[PDB]
RNA sequence: CGUGAGGGAAAGGUGAAAAGAACCCCGGGAGGGGAGUGAAAUAGAGCCUGAAACCGUGGGCUUACAAGCAGUCACGGCCCCGAGGGGUUGUGGCGUGCCUAUUGAAGCAUGAGCCGGCGACUCACGGUCGUGGGCGAGCUUAAGCCGUUGAGGCGGAGGC
RNA sequence: GUGGAGCCUGGGAGUGAGGGCGCGAGCGAUAACGUCCGCGUCCGAGCGCGGGAACAACCGAGACCGCCAGCUAAGGCCCCC
RNA sequence: GGAUGACCCCAGGCGGUAGGGGAGCGUUCCCGAUGCCGAUGAAGGCCGACCCGCGAGGGCGGCUGGAGGUAAGGGAAGUGC
């Protein structure tokens, strides 16, 4: 089994075991969630309009991170403009536990 | 009191030279050349960061309008057929299912002829 | 175990003498010696003679033998420049730069 | 996750018909598929199309007028070297060259735009050298 | 003439390409048959003095 | 650039010389050169209202006051002007010489004992003054000295 | 430097102590290699620290069908440190230096070889706003005199 | 109509070389990347982005940052793309 | 919301030249300091993919270096190329 879930505005195919990155969730560590599934795949094939009634991928949240730091800096030729900005998006680490579904 | 430049400006130098590591000639060397290099760099990873969500989403059609054809539609037919059924799996995964498991892509492809 | 010898400050330009050196780099000592006889350029001779100290070291100071010996390592770094006056036309002066030079060798125990 | 990028493929051979077909829009297709845009694995920065045996491209068909006045032109560097062709010479010529310089206009400039036009091999007559990597033949 | 100038400061690049050109070819030499030791060809040898195979000069 | 040593000769000319534009060497633009707006001799001194440095005298030794750390000593025994006198004195009021101490009496031999100890700083009561209180974690006054605090804030 | 009046530089640092390297080896010497001193000798007198441009040696990656403000985004290969990184860059995408002056510059308009250090909105007195406090129909002292020797107090002339 | 609206008193400016485009006229030749006004506009300062092959001012649209998510605008959908 | 910056929530604004404003970093120096860090290594130099900060910067570790450095909190300028 796999599934194609949608979280953090972004949807990411998800298997029982696999560890991702996704948008920062509102969770607590090591609690629990469960993630809409829009397409399931593997021995079964049940498709989404847009999701699925009784389908959940279960996933652990291991914790919450900021990311590797990205500078962004823009520059205005001969007009004196330079702005220098760090920015460190924030994700949150899952472990897909089993695809319900 | 004197306060001369002394420890500071080497400091701001020896910053920005090693942000430049990896130019060619004096760019990487001269502090000067390196500036004029990391402003353009830093307008490039700006707006190549704006590029790369319109990189990859015009590389995820192609390959889905490649996998379509293949069963007898083309990419425009196919994505309409989504929408009036209702799917909203987007090109990334798409994409992603059209190489991988296409057994799936084509049970997509169905879905999008019926919904006409 | 190697050995070394340094020419320092010595009066030719580094650039000259590079192009001799290059020539001895990896070569083994009797055949650098030859090299270095009928070099026709005049930084043959300091060369000859930095190389010729670098292996007096190692036979007398390093425990080499002189028949394993080779040229492991060679390199002419530049020392001060002699900046000297040349007098030009129309009153303009210009300051020539006679160049100094730090020649080194660096021998080893090629074994065979 | 991130983008599947194709393990090395193991190109395909094809081999055209180009007897009777119009010049472009036979052009077209061949560089689609040099191109590897009909693969589900299509990636923009490699080498990933077929490789498209062409034959009969002495018998490629053109419309309107334009075997006078269609004219290939090539320039030598020299003063007065503006030399031009006509559609007609250049068929009589070098028969080849024609679906060649069509072909060829319509992939990438740069070095895997070039790459691809050496995987193009255009032969006149029906026959072709290239057996022993068994073309499939394709109907387009 | 109106003096001509060098637009641009030669890369360290491009001055090392143009020395690409500059390597010493080693001295050819070939070993004396009298005295063994490496001369140069066609020369009267200057360790023992022989060539064609008799004393021509004092070493 | 006026102060300088060096002459006032244009070193070369305005034009033509294929170099800058320069006059005396001692614009400050040169090596060597005057500075431009650097330090002259200032008098930094000036007149805080009286009211606001009487205040401020009163309100120091009240924030000590409050804390407990003010003390008015009625005299001072056994020290006639030598330091180890003031020690043992210091011993039984209560200053072991943990807490930073101002001695304000007007008793030359009593402030000639504690002056050279680390933890004391001594001073007539005509000097008394806000920061010797706020740099002391205490506060001794003889009563010589409390009496005349009270005149001038008065 | 200038006939002269006159102009007018550069240039400091071994180490705690010379203990400043006897003597041996290559060399004409210079220089170096050992031995020796020293906590340290890349503290050896061309001496504390030893940055940058600059030059060289060695190694990893890469480069001889390739079109470039030199980067950037993506992917792949290789090398290193060990679902991660760092170095390199083959391909594809995108991409008109910096400053200055201009209606407008990549601009075939100004300035800059490069690097290091020096280099430009200050102070005084008055003014006028705002602001932090003291006092309030009042507020405040100036020079000075006294005191301390980084102590403060007096001084009402005068000024608002 | 609550808007980086308006009004009153003050402190601090900068600007007082504009430019193209649409309309309205004038000068000009119902010439000029012409010149001079009126209304508006954009560049100026948005030489940041999409289109227009490329191109300050034509069309689209006012870039706080990140995402290998989605919808559209002008313009496009044979290949380059 | 809690009650006067504790943090939380909801919503909207955040292109920008001349220029006005606000908040900050860093440099020399004074107080703090008869203290404190310091030969088990000061400042400075050389690294770093590590931690913090929107940034300017701060740390932290390794190497060099071989005698100085200086906190919270304030003060003053020959203060950032
Ligand atoms: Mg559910
Ligand atoms: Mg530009
Ligand atoms: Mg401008
Ligand atoms: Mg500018
Ligand atoms: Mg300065
Ligand atoms: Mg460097
Ligand atoms: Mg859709
Ligand atoms: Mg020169
Ligand atoms: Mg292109
Ligand atoms: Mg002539
Ligand atoms: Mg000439
Ligand atoms: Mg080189
Ligand atoms: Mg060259
Ligand atoms: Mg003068
Ligand atoms: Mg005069
Ligand atoms: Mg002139
Ligand atoms: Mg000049
Ligand atoms: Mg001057
Ligand atoms: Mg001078
Ligand atoms: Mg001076
Ligand atoms: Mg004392
Ligand atoms: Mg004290
Ligand atoms: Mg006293
Ligand atoms: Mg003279
Ligand atoms: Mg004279
Ligand atoms: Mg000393
Ligand atoms: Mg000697
Ligand atoms: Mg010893
Ligand atoms: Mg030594
Ligand atoms: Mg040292
Ligand atoms: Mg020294
Ligand atoms: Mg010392
Ligand atoms: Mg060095
Ligand atoms: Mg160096
Ligand atoms: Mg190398
Ligand atoms: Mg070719
Ligand atoms: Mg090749
Ligand atoms: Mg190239
Ligand atoms: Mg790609
Ligand atoms: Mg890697
Ligand atoms: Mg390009
Ligand atoms: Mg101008
Ligand atoms: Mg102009
Ligand atoms: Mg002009
Ligand atoms: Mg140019
Ligand atoms: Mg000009
Ligand atoms: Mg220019
Ligand atoms: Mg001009
Ligand atoms: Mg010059
Ligand atoms: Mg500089
Ligand atoms: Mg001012
Ligand atoms: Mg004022
Ligand atoms: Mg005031
Ligand atoms: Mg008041
Ligand atoms: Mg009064
Ligand atoms: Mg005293
Ligand atoms: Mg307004
Ligand atoms: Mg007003
Ligand atoms: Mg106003
Ligand atoms: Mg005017
Ligand atoms: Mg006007
Ligand atoms: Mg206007
Ligand atoms: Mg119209
Ligand atoms: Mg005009
Ligand atoms: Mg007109
Ligand atoms: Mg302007
Ligand atoms: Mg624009
Ligand atoms: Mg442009
Ligand atoms: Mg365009
Ligand atoms: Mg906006
Ligand atoms: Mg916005
Ligand atoms: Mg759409
Ligand atoms: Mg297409
Ligand atoms: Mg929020
Ligand atoms: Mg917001
Ligand atoms: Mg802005
Ligand atoms: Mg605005
Ligand atoms: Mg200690
Ligand atoms: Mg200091
Ligand atoms: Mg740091
Ligand atoms: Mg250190
Ligand atoms: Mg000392
Ligand atoms: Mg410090
Ligand atoms: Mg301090
Ligand atoms: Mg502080
Ligand atoms: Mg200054
Ligand atoms: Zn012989």
């Amino acid at each position: 089994m796999f599934a194609i879930v949608k979280t953090g505005g972004k949807q990411y195919r998800v298997e029982p075991g696999l560890k991702l990155r996704v948008e920062k969730l509102d969770a607590e560590p090591g609690a629990t969630v469960e993630l809409p599934v829009l397409l399931l795949g593997g021995e079964k094939t049940v498709v989404g309009t847009p999701v699925v009634e009784g389908a959940s991928v279960v996933a652990e949240v291991l914790g919450h991170g900021r990311g590797k730091k990205i500078l962004v800096s823009k520059f205005k030729a001969k007009v004196q403009y330079r702005r220098k900005k760090g920015h460190r998006q924030p994700y949150t680490e899952l472990l897909i536990k089993e695809i319900r579904g | 009191p004197r306060a001369k430049t002394g420890v500071v400006r080497r400091r701001k130098h020896k910053k920005i030279l090693k942000l430049a590591k990896g130019y060619w000639g004096l760019r990487s060397k001269s502090f000067r050349k390196a500036r004029e290099t990391l402003f353009a760099a830093g307008n490039y990873a700006y707006a190549h960061r704006k590029r790369r969500k319109r990189d990859f989403r015009r590389l995820w059609i192609v390959r889905i309008n490649a996998a379509c054809r293949q069963h007898g539609l083309n990419y425009s037919t196919f994505i309409h057929g989504l929408k009036k059924a209702g799917i909203e799996v987007d090109r990334k995964n798409l994409a992603d299912l059209a190489v991988r498991e296409p057994q799936v892509f084509a049970e997509l492809v169905e879905r999008a002829k019926a919904a006409q | 175990m190697e050995a070394k010898a340094i020419a320092r400050y010595v009066r030719i330009s580094p650039r000259k003498v590079r192009l001799v050196v290059d020539l001895i780099r990896g070569k083994s000592l009797e055949e650098a010696r030859n090299i270095l006889r009928y070099t026709n350029k005049r930084g043959a001779y300091f060369v000859a003679k930095v190389l010729e100290s670098a292996a007096a070291n190692a036979v007398n100071n390093h425990d080499m033998l002189e028949d394993r010996l080779y040229v492991k390592a060679a390199y002419v770094d530049e020392g001060p420049a002699l900046k000297r006056v040349l007098p030009r036309a129309r009153g303009r002066a210009d300051i020539i730069k006679k160049r100094t030079s730090h020649i080194t060798v660096i021998l080893g125990e090629k074994h065979g | 996750m991130k983008t599947y990028v194709p393990k090395q493929v193991e190109p395909r051979w094809v081999l055209i018909d180009a007897e009777g077909k119009t010049l472009g829009r036979l052009a077209t297709k061949i560089a689609t598929l040099l191109r590897g845009k009909h693969r589900p694995d299509w990636t923009p920065n490699v080498a990933m199309g077929d490789f498209v045996v062409v034959v009969n491209a002495d018998k490629i068909r053109v419309t309107g007028k334009k075997l006078e006045q269609k004219i290939y032109t090539r320039y030598s560097g020299y003063p007065g070297g503006l030399k031009k062709i006509p559609l007609e010479k250049m068929l009589a010529t070098h028969p080849e060259r024609v679906l060649e310089h069509a072909v060829k206009g319509m992939l990438p400039k740069g070095p895997l735009g070039r790459r691809l036009f050496k995987r193009l091999k255009v032969y006149a007559g029906p026959d072709h050298p290239h057996q022993a990597q068994r073309p499939e033949k394709l109907e387009v | 003439a109106k003096h001509p100038v060098p637009k641009k400061k030669t890369s360290k690049a491009r001055r090392d390409a143009r020395r690409s050109h500059h390597a010493l070819t080693p001295p050819t030499l070939v070993p004396c048959p009298e005295c063994k030791a490496m001369k140069p060809p066609h020369t009267v040898c200057p360790e023992c003095g022989y060539y064609a195979g008799r004393k021509v000069l004092e070493v | 650039r006026g102060e300088v040593a060096y002459s006032g000769r244009k070193i070369w000319p305005q034009k033509h010389t294929g170099r800058a534009r320069h006059g005396d060497i001692g614009a400050p633009i040169f090596v060597g050169g005057g500075v431009v707006f650097g330090p002259k001799p200032r008098d930094y001194s000036y007149t805080l209202p009286k009211k606001v440095r009487k205040k401020g005298l009163a309100m120091a030794v009240a924030d000590r006051a409050r804390e407990g750390k003010l003390l008015l000593v009625e005299a001072f025994a056994g020290v006639n002007g030598k330091t180890k006198e003031f020690l043992a004195w210091a011993k039984e009021a209560g200053l072991d010489g943990s807490e930073s101490v101002l001695l304000v009496t007007g008793n030359e031999l009593v402030r000639r004992a504690a002056r050279n100890l680390p933890w004391v700083v001594t001073l007539a009561p005509e000097g008394l003054n806000v920061y010797d209180i706020v740099r002391t974690e205490r506060l001794v006054m003889d009563l010589d000295a409390w009496e005349v605090f009270q005149n001038r804030i008065g």
